[PDB]
């Protein structure tokens, strides 16, 4: 592992320090069907013309993106995204920007997000729900190597591919930093307490965050919900954690180690970082290398009907595409 | 039950990022 994470970040820094620009156009593409939408971004499903492949395309707009004062976050975005390289990281295939909008093209991931498959069936087996996890620990391990937070882990940004296993997509809230960082960015039921507390924070909030989607899988409901973001996160510092009766006592365990306030004492933050969390009960009949290689059977594969199905994804009301004659933003997104 | 409690609730839905 510590031979494959140098390599890794030798193929990374070289990518960091230069980055791919422009490398399609918004004309090589017919455009379909949203198949998501977030705060900030529309992710559309669309053909490239010369090959036949299908993509996903996020179109970010560039007012909005200046407005949300998301111009940081953006750039970090693109940068992060077309540095990286994990079996279980989406894959950025091109990105470019016209007078109007900001677009990133990505491998489309057509088994849908985790959330709706979730929501549907109600929750997920321990051996399923550990399944999903043990990519998520993997990923962290990586991009944590790389210097990145990634800070907003959740089933709507987590995908199914055709094999059942995970793609992460979304690193509008991605970084790469060394020392602490102060934003307050994610999403309110995955908010580490020391983010809602307005203190410095590191990496540990992605390990706080892998409690809550664990919890979340298992049980079919977050361990902190409620009808406002404002009381969500007043139980969060709280910390106060109630478990179903049907979880295993190896998973409660791991999950007072994972939701647990003090970082002295929060698994992925401690001396054996995050092996403190490979090594637990249980994730005792997990096979790391098998995981990471792809060879283990998934616990469930969506129904995929062809090319372009886009069955396993939600409706959306649909909006025209507009490109001003005149660039907007142009000087803030000169890098993307 | 908390499951009734969450189903009942405003959140169960797609959550999107905090802006
Ligand atoms: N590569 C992909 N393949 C298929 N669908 C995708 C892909 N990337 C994103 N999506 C869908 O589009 C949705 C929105 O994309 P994304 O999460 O990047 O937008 P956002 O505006 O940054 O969201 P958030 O509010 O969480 O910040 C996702 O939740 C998912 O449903
Ligand atoms: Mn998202
Ligand atoms: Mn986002």
């Amino acid at each position: 592992v510590k031979e494959f994470l140098a390599k890794a970040k030798e193929d990374f820094l070289k990518k960091w320090e230069t980055p791919s620009q422009n490398t399609a156009q918004l004309d090589q593409f017919d455009r379909i069907k949203t198949l998501g939408t977030g705060s900030f971004g529309r992710v559309m499903l669309v053909k490239h013309k010369e090959s036949g492949n299908h993509y996903a395309m996020k179109i970010l707009d560039k007012q909005k993106v200046v407005k949300l004062k998301q111009i940081e976050h953006t750039l970090n975005e693109k940068r992060i995204l077309q540095a990286v390289n994990f079996p279980f990281l989406v894959k950025l295939e091109f990105s470019f920007k016209d007078n109007s909008n900001l677009y990133m093209v990505m491998e489309y991931v057509a088994g849908g997000e985790m959330f709706s498959h979730l929501r549907r069936i109600g929750r997920f087996s321990e051996p399923h729900a550990r399944f999903y996890a043990a990519q998520i620990v993997l990923t962290f391990e990586y991009l944590h190597s790389l210097d990145l937070i990634y800070r907003d882990l959740k089933p709507e940004n987590l995908l199914i591919d055709q094999q059942g296993y995970i793609q992460v997509t979304d690193f509008g809230f991605a970084k790469r930093v060394k020392g602490r960082t102060w934003t307050l960015c994610g999403t309110p039921e995955y908010l580490a307490p020391e983010i809602i507390l307005s203190k410095g924070y590191n990496k540990a909030v992605d390990w706080w965050a892998l409690g809550v989607l664990i919890y979340e899988m298992a049980a079919g409901y977050p361990p902190f919900f409620a009808d406002q973001p404002i009381q969500i996160y007043e139980k969060i510092v709280s910390g106060k954690v109630r478990f179903p009766s049907h979880f295993s006592s190896d998973l409660k365990d791991l999950l007072r180690n994972l939701l647990q306030v003090d970082l002295t004492k929060r698994f992925g933050n401690l001396k054996n970082g995050v092996n403190d969390i490979k090594n637990h009960k249980w994730f005792a009949t997990t096979d790391w290398i098998a995981i990471y290689q792809r060879k283990v059977e998934a616990p469930f594969i969506p129904k995929f009907k062809g090319p372009g199905d886009t069955s396993n994804f939600d409706d959306y009301e649909e909006e025209e595409i507009r490109v001003s004659i005149n660039e907007k933003c142009g000087k803030e997104f000169t890098e993307f | 039950t908390t499951y009734a409690d969450f189903i009942a609730s405003g959140r169960t839905g797609r959550r999107n990022a905090i802006h």
